[PDB]
């Protein structure tokens, strides 16, 4: 019922204390996952998944770079199996891009006129104090 | 059929946009003066200054919550971080709202 | 030969349909004078 | 003229030389990359989509549609990569429509060639005992499941279960030591550049044990022959003459 | 969804492709819907194709449930390879296709009458699916792009309109 | 199908911001008129501003002389039945099935034979401007036009998207009003569409100068004359414009009296200069003395 | 107006053109000739 | 006739003639360098590569035997016009280096002007650095002065700054210019110099032994800036008969040494003239505009 693994490998050993953590937020995931398609919206039904694939993978990413709280081979096997995000992580550790919502909204060939969302201008520069939502994260500026 | 550069067209643009003031872009074959179109008085006041240039504002930022620790279940708010001075419903009231009853039945 | 070929090409480019889709041209700019002129109207500038 | 002047002049026209020939916008710069999504996403559009009745989308109709005319697609190379009865659950990239319209494996299954015909050879093995020294075969009955019971979610039914032993053949340890680990593998030393090009996964380069293992899993699945004079008139050139003559040899085509 | 929503569109309330693919009127036609509803060999030979594959899926989801075994299923893959003919009905629409299915004989009497030298017997336990498996991976590689002509033919008409002018 | 190279506009419609940008997509709609595939370029008017798109043909465009998408004329920019009537113009566009596809088959093939530059047709021959046309046009852009809709939920409550609510969240408009249903169908053929009666009743309650009873009464009175004004200058607002038979400059009232030699001379005249005779920057009224 | 209906015999088929070889009859030699 | 050259992908910002008037070399965004023949059908021959950033500035030697090069990449460089190859890489700029000028006639030295603060002297053969002044700012343009003493620059602060090779410091420093200064250019006569700055305005001085302490000469109206605050640059012609500018404006603007008046605003370009060039030998003019092509009119 978990995330069943594939390697066979044992887990290296802080996968004990991660652990419920991480199961508790798969639990999350489904849950929010099959939560059907009310009068919601077409285009905000979607934003539940990128909320929570953030989190788990920001989880990780806290417990190994900013804690220093786990090893290597646990870290690289907890990529491995689909808890964090190889380059949403890889990103993140970049310089301008530290809080990046969901790894599309910097996609540039995925919208006409070649930019990013408004999600991606940093909120002094726009200063109108409207509201923000990237339609594809739902996010409200990330950085 | 011009050809420009393109960081400026967007540097402009995005001037007169969220400033409301910009280098008008007339090319014309009399010869014109660098002249600021749109709110000139604005442009006046506020040194030319782009949305892109970083200027000093001191603009009051509207009020935000920030919970970023990731490791509580219901916690993490991260990117999407609410504004904290915002609402909390959107509707509209007693009087409007029975006058759209009426116009709705006038139609 | 120029001429007549190249209505060639799109009319049998038309028989290819399952068209080998290229790149969107990169992004023109044009230059544009209205006939309208008047301060009130383009915030002021006789050109977009 | 005012020197307070000159210095925020200075700073406008720094910053904005700086940002408009910043490397970003260099001439050839191509930018980087789409990186996968998450699973989820699919998933939960296709089972958002359901079969389009609801009038709430009533717009993908018309893509859901037009996408027909590529499904011969999709089937190939679905079916081209299928799981290889020593693996349990094999898992493949996947590019798809953002309204699930269409759902296309984007792979080819490369194989190292010594390596996939001692697996095969081991299926060979494997099988044959088996079917020797099991006392009634039940086969599947055909279709597996009835005209209207509507097909099975993945996230309902087999995306939480465990998946049930697949055809592995039991590898020794001594004789077969250069190989027991790796063998049963999807894509066996696929990250390993001592033995392989890289993950785009070509050029292999293997160590003698290895295939002397590797000859001797697979000698089932082989010819016991050493040498060309037994194919005397049985080659591909004595076919093309004999169809040129229309005589046919005692044990060759017509 | 794709083969239903066709069906659909074209008005044809009469009809309706059940989950095996089979095509099935739910009343009986008078002769105008016998004939508006006639279809051609670009639509059923893709009925056929889906139906070859979900034969070859759920085989493999009935492994991953627990239903089978992983020599039924070996097995069970065999079998639908070596007898398309009997499963689908695919050489009713492009006969051509016996070429194929001629092959994935032959290949069987190779493969049970060395496979059964010994001890072992005439029974059902022989997957080796590899030979029928390439045989019918070769035939899609000839097939896709007649198919999506025909289909792309197929569209275009249902969505331009056929036409009768300067044929 | 057509292909162009820009839209054809009114300044109103384009946007505020010297510097736009717009998408194209080439045979992307269905002219509501011409009913065939068009081009369709789409441009966001202004900062919260809907985007706008081009909804009628190039063809469809160039044979009444409108904006594609504002569909008022291009010159004035009064809707197309009051310009109709302003040009005195009678417009003979088909309007069944066949004859109407027919008609645009055809008219378009000999617009193809066009410079590109001006309206084909009577839109030519009738670009003579009447001062109605002048007196009805707008002076500057009523950019309330681009801003979005009305709010089904937020005129029930129910905009909860905050302050993003898809359309003007403010009260619904009664729709008893004429203001209200004009088809863009009518409103391309001028066939009863409410904003041009109301306007052409506006233009009807606009001042004009009466003309009298008696066809001896020759002397027009002109009130609002200043003492900058000579009567050799009255004579050049009166003198070529027929002949004038005498002038009395009334200094001690501002006004003058102009006697002339042609009654129809005179009144084209007095009429045509009705409060808009500006010469010097005076404000003249244009009447027939007693 | 372009449709995207198609045709078994508009696939490309004898896409070069063949010209007259240097032997065969070439405008060159036919222009010499008496 | 007209004759335009295309064959370039980005913005040509700088178009010069072979001082023998026989090859041409082009330059811009593209990040390499493209050379043509003047003659014939105007056609392009070779190819120089290896810069990274954008060249902002190419520059013959006066007999056209090695090339030199300014390039965005903090960098300048010199090549050889023998093969295209590089010879010496000119690191060690702090910033971009947009200008760059070879010493006519005198030892083989170079003066680049940077975005870092600095002007910079550099000898050829020792791969390290002569002088350097730093006086605040950026310097848009630089050149010399025909002994080779004496070096002229251009920047954001409108007061044209020349300094003494041998005492190092702020020798000559003119005022005048409403806003900043675009490009320099000294004629053949060694002493009239030429100075385009975006306030629309174009300027000449002539730097001499002795000059009357205020050397604001000749003075022309007609170029123009806008929100592109292109680089700008003018030339003299061989003769110093006639000014050749360029504008934002498409339009290449000639004028008179003699009589200042407007000879030419010729249309013709598409987007903004960044450089024109005037033969050594004929009256061919060669305009590089931001338009990704070039113009070869004869006058
Ligand atoms: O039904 P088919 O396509 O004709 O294949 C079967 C079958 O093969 P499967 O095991 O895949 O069903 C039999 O196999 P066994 O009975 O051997 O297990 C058998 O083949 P045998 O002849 O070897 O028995 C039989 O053949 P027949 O009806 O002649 O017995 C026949 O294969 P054929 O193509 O040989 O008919
Ligand atoms: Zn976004
Ligand atoms: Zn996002
Ligand atoms: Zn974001």
């Amino acid at each position: 019922m978990p995330k069943v693994k594939r390697s066979r490998k044992a887990p290296p050993d802080g996968w004990e204390l991660i652990e419920p953590t991480l199961d508790e937020l798969d639990q999350k995931m489904r849950e929010a996952e099959t939560e059907p398609h009310e009068g919601k919206r077409k285009v905000e039904s979607l934003w539940p998944i990128f909320r929570i694939h953030h989190q788990k993978t920001r989880y990780i990413f806290d417990l190994f770079y900013k804690r220093k709280a786990i090893s290597r081979e646990l870290y690289e096997y907890c990529i491995k199996e689909g808890y964090a995000d190889k380059n949403l992580i890889a990103k993140w550790k970049k310089q301008g891009y530290e809080n990046l919502c969901c790894l599309r909204c910097i996609q540039t060939r995925d919208t006409n006129f070649g930019t990013n969302c408004i999600c991606r201008v940093p909120k002094s520069k726009l200063e109108v104090g409207r509201i923000i939502e990237c339609t594809h994260c739902g996010c409200r500026g990330c950085s | 059929p011009a050809h420009i550069n393109d960081f400026m067209f967007e540097q402009q643009r995005r001037t007169f946009a969220t400033y409301g003031y910009a280098l008008d872009p007339s090319l014309d074959n009399h010869q014109v003066s660098a002249k600021y179109i749109g709110s000139v008085e604005e442009a006046e006041k506020n040194q030319g200054l782009t949305v892109f240039e970083t200027g000093q504002k001191k603009t009051e930022k509207r009020k935000k919550f920030k919970e970023n620790d990731a490791s509580n279940i219901d916690g993490f708010l991260g990117p999407w971080a609410k504004y904290v001075d915002e609402k909390d419903v959107a509707k509209p009231s007693e009087e409007e709202q029975k006058e759209l009853d009426e116009i709705t039945a006038k139609r | 030969r120029v001429a007549l070929e190249k209505s060639v090409s799109q009319k049998v480019a038309a028989a290819m349909p399952v068209r080998a889709a290229d790149k969107l041209a990169p992004a023109q700019y044009i230059r544009y004078t209205p006939s309208q002129q008047g301060v009130a109207f383009n915030s002021g500038a006789k050109q977009r | 003229m005012s020197e307070e002047k000159l210095q925020e002049k200075a700073r406008k026209w720094q910053q904005l030389q700086a940002k408009r020939y910043a490397e970003k916008r260099k001439f050839g710069f191509v930018d980087a990359q789409k990186e996968d999504m998450p699973p989820e996403h699919v998933r939960k559009i296709i089972r958002d989509h359901g079969d389009m009745t609801n009038r709430k989308f009533r717009h993908d109709k018309r893509v859901y549609l037009g996408a027909l005319k590529y499904m011969p697609h999709a089937v190939l190379k679905l079916l081209e990569n299928m799981p290889m009865p020593w693996e349990q659950i094999r898992d493949v990239p996947v590019l798809y429509h953002i309204t699930g319209a269409i759902s296309f494996v984007n792979e080819i299954p490369w194989v190292i060639e010594p390596v996939y015909i001692s697996q095969w050879g081991s299926m060979w093995i494997m099988m044959r005992r088996e079917k020797r020294d099991r006392r009634h075969f039940k086969r599947m009955r055909f279709p597996p499941f009835d005209d209207e019971e509507p097909p099975l979610d993945y996230a309902d039914n087999i995306l939480d279960v465990e998946p049930l032993e697949a055809i592995q053949l039991e590898l020794d340890p001594e004789e077969d030591a250069p190989v027991l680990d790796w063998f049963y593998d999807h894509q066996p030393l696929r990250d390993s550049r001592k033995y392989v090009n890289g993950s785009t996964y070509q050029r292999w380069q293997f160590t003698l044990p290895m295939m002397s293992t590797l000859y001797r899993l697979a000698n089932q699945l082989l010819t016991d022959l050493v040498d060309d004079n037994y194919f005397y008139l049985f080659d591909l050139k004595a076919f093309f003459t004999s169809k040129a003559l229309n005589m046919a040899i005692p044990g060759g085509p017509k | 969804n794709m083969l239903n929503l066709l069906i659909h569109r074209k008005n044809l309330n009469y009809l309706h492709l059940d989950y095996n693919f089979n095509l099935k009127p739910v009343k009986t036609l008078t002769t105008k819907e016998r004939k508006k509803s006639r279809f051609g060999n670009a639509f059923h030979l893709c009925r056929e194709v889906l139906r070859l594959t979900k034969l070859v899926v759920d085989s493999h989801v009935q492994y991953r449930l627990g239903n089978v075994d992983a020599f039924q299923l070996a097995d069970g893959l065999q079998y639908i390879f070596a007898h398309v003919g009997q499963l689908t009905g695919m050489y009713r629409y492009k006969y051509k296709l016996m070429r194929q299915i001629r092959m994935c004989k032959d290949l069987k009497h190779l493969i049970y009458y060395r496979f059964n030298t010994g001890p072992v017997g005439k029974g059902p336990g022989c997957g080796f699916w590899a030979a029928g498996w390439r045989v019918w991976l070769f035939f899609m590689r000839g097939i896709t792009p007649l198919l999506e002509r025909w289909l792309g033919n197929l569209l275009a008409r249902q969505f331009e309109g056929r036409h009768s002018k300067g044929v | 199908w057509e292909d162009a190279d820009f839209p054809i506009l009114c300044q109103t419609c384009l946007g505020e911001n010297p510097y736009i940008r717009m998408t194209k997509e080439k045979y992307g709609k269905e002219c509501k008129i011409c009913a065939r595939p068009f081009t369709v370029f789409r441009w966001c008017p202004g900062v919260r501003m809907r985007f706008k798109k081009t909804e009628v043909c190039q063809t469809c465009s160039k044979l009444k002389n409108v904006c594609q998408t504002c569909l008022l004329d291009l010159e004035y920019g009064l809707p197309i039945q009051v310009r109709d009537a302003g040009l005195s113009f009678k417009d003979d566009m088909p309007k069944s099935d066949v004859n109407k596809e027919y008609y645009t088959q055809n008219m378009e093939r000999e617009i193809s034979n066009s410079d590109g530059t001006r309206p084909v047709g009577m839109l030519g021959k009738a670009t003579s401007t009447s001062d109605m046309l002048l007196k009805l046009a707008r002076t500057t852009p009523y950019y309330k036009r681009n801003r979005p809709h009305i709010c089904s939920f937020w005129v029930k409550g129910e905009c909860k998207r905050g302050e993003e609510c898809p359309y003007r969240h403010e009260k619904p408009t009664d729709p008893d009003d004429p203001l209200a249903d004009q088809n863009i169908k009518d409103r391309y053929y001028g066939i009863n569409d409410p904003v041009a009666d109301k306007l052409l009743k506006r233009a009807s309650t606009m001042p004009r100068l009466d003309p009298p009873e008696d066809k001896t009464i020759t002397t027009l009175y002109v009130g609002g004359l200043g003492d900058t004004i000579t009567e050799t200058d009255l004579r050049n607002h009166f003198y070529q414009f027929g002949e004038i038979r005498t002038i009395t400059v009334v200094q001690r009232q501002q006004c003058a009296f102009i006697q002339f030699a042609t009654r129809q001379a005179a009144e084209v005249a007095a009429e045509k200069s009705f409060n808009k005779l500006i010469v010097n920057g005076r404000r003249l009224n244009v009447k027939w003395g007693r | 107006q372009l449709s995207k209906q198609y045709s078994s015999r508009d696939l490309p088929s004898h896409t070069k053109i063949k010209y007259r070889q240097t032997t065969q009859d070439a405008p060159e030699e036919v222009r010499n000739r008496d | 006739p007209i004759m335009l050259l295309s064959g370039h992908e980005g913005e040509v910002y700088c178009c010069k003639f072979h001082p023998n008037g026989s090859t041409l070399a082009s330059a811009g965004f593209d990040r390499l360098i493209l050379l043509w023949n003047v003659y014939g059908d105007c056609d392009n021959y070779a190819t120089l590569k290896g810069h990274s950033g954008a060249v902002m500035e190419l520059h013959y030697n006066t007999d056209g035997s090695m090339l030199f090069s300014a390039s965005t990449d903090k960098t300048v460089a010199v090549w050889d016009s023998e093969t295209g190859e590089r010879v010496k890489r000119l690191k060690g700029h702090t910033s971009f280096v947009n200008s760059c000028y070879p010493a006519r006639r005198g030892p083989q030295l170079v003066c680049t002007g940077s975005d870092d603060g600095t002007v910079k002297l550099w000898d050829i053969r020792k791969k390290a650095a002569i002088q350097t002044f730093q006086n605040t700012y950026q310097v848009l343009a630089v050149t010399f002065n025909d002994t080779s003493d004496q070096i002229i620059s251009g920047g954001i602060d409108n007061d044209i700054k020349v300094w003494d090779l041998r005492q190092n410091k702020l020798t000559y420093t003119m005022r005048g210019h409403a806003d900043s200064v675009t490009g320099l250019s000294l004629s053949s006569e060694g002493s009239y110099l030429l100075s385009n700055a975006m306030d629309n305005t174009v300027r000449v001085w002539d730097v001499r032994p002795f000059a009357p302490k205020e050397r604001c000469v000749k003075i022309f109206q007609g170029n123009v800036h806008n929100f592109e605050k292109n680089l700008l640059r003018c030339s003299w012609s061989p003769d110093g008969s006639k000014i050749a500018a360029g504008s934002a404006d498409r339009f290449v603007y000639v004028w008179d040494t003699t009589s200042r008046r407007i000879l030419y605003k010729l249309p013709g370009h598409a987007g903004s003239i960044n450089e024109v060039a005037f033969h050594p030998d004929e009256p061919i003019i060669i305009s590089a505009s931001s338009d990704k092509r070039l113009y070869m009119g004869e006058i």
